């Protein structure tokens, strides 16, 4: 079977802008494990991204945290983008400071 | 007071080329503590937690050595599947095995688990009696047969209820700074106008350790879920967790609300109100 | 630790 991503753009920190902290993208409830995230800073990828060892829960769907060291601003824009086999287009969630 | 060790592996055939992609990884409750990954340079069960750095080289040897083993195992398996469900070598497919032991509070031996799964559903699991099968289907029928004759729940067993309790307590106590610690949510409200009469409260659960939480609204002493949303507890990526919850008010009315926390940190649940 | 012995399906 294939199930589709959900997923969370959030900070590890309460969001300061000047202040240094993580941004992650965390995905989860997928199947197949196969999946492209990237982490986009005003439209283009960041290449320092690491993620997560590949997990699953109880229903065997898995789960993955990408994440990047980063300083907001008042202006920067983040989002997080996904491709998956179940996804006719890559899917892009904007990061909200609030959520 | 319970604990939990549990070993998660998934292997994905590469039809193209090659052989399948193995990821191994351990966790002691919420806490990952080791790992292999057939693409990473080492070919080694790799540490993931301090804590278990303190294993020695004989240590380390032996899990590369057992979780290599484990890989070849899915290796086969999937080549088994294939052909036990009639598919094409063409397309990749995914084989899944999930392990481990729960002690109780009392710290002895509390359950026993080893599931299997294909494509994303489950296939073959040993019952909580540790002596039965569940069989999801007639391939899974074949293998249950197969590992009845073999006596595989037998051996099962003796590890479960013997070896991984043991480790599982060794660990316990080599990373007891952290592995028993928990870590209370850190919470707060924030308040957000949606409209000149509507505002959005948030509750925030944030920094805690383990992952189970239950987070809650109420409004004049009831429970509430309209008006209310909750997303799926997430993980920090300094090993705590994350969670919140929301809920929309008429602007003046947010003093009826009240959010509720439960959490093996507090010894007490937690209530928070607007100011 | 990890189990010592591991059967095929």
């Amino acid at each position: 079977i294939q199930r589709t991503p959900k997923i969370q753009v959030y900070s590890r920190h309460p969001a300061e802008n000047g202040k240094s902290n993580f941004l992650n993208c965390y995905v989860s409830g997928f199947h197949p494990s196969d999946i492209e995230v990237d982490l986009l800073k005003n439209g283009e990828r960041i290449e320092k991204v690491e993620h997560s060892d590949l997990s699953f829960s109880k229903d065997w769907s898995f789960y993955l945290l990408y994440y990047t060291e980063f300083t907001p601003t008042e202006k920067d824009e983040y989002a997080c983008r996904v491709n998956h086999v179940t996804l006719s287009q890559p899917k892009i969630v904007k990061w909200d400071r609030d959520m | 007071g319970s604990h939990s060790m549990r070993y998660f592996f998934t292997s994905v055939s590469r039809p193209g080329r090659g052989e399948p992609r193995f990821i191994a990884v351990g966790y002691v409750d919420d806490t990952q503590f080791v790992r292999f990954d057939s693409d990473a340079a080492s070919q080694r069960m790799e540490p993931r937690a301090p804590w278990i750095e303190q294993e020695g080289p004989e240590y380390w040897d032996g899990e590369t050595r057992k979780v290599k083993a484990h890989s070849q195992t899915h290796r086969v398996d999937l080549g088994t599947l294939r052909g036990y469900y009639n598919q094409s070598e063409a397309g990749s497919h995914t084989v899944q095995r999930m392990y481990g032991c729960d002690v109780g509070s009392d710290w002895r031996f509390l359950r026993g688990y080893h599931q299997y799964a294909y494509d994303g559903k489950d296939y073959i699991a040993l019952k909580e009696d540790l002596r039965s099968w569940t069989a999801a289907d007639m391939a899974a029928q074949t293998t249950k047969h197969k590992w009845e004759a073999a006596h595989v729940a037998e051996q099962l067993r003796a590890y479960l209820e013997g070896t991984c309790v043991e480790w599982l307590r060794r660990y316990l106590e080599n990373g007891k700074e952290t592995l028993q610690r928990t870590d209370a949510p850190k919470t707060h409200m924030t308040h957000h106008a949606v409209s000149d009469h509507e505002a959005t409260l948030r509750c925030w659960a944030l920094s805690f350790y383990p992952a189970e939480i239950t987070l809650t609204w109420q409004r004049d002493g009831e429970d509430q879920t309209q008006d209310t949303e909750l997303v799926e507890t997430r993980p920090a990526g300094d090993g705590t967790f994350q969670k919140w919850a929301a809920v929309v008010v008429p602007s003046g009315q947010e003093q009826r609300y009240t959010c509720h926390v439960q959490h093996e940190g507090l010894p007490k649940p937690l209530t928070l109100r607007w100011e | 630790s990890l189990y010592n012995v591991v059967a095929t399906l």
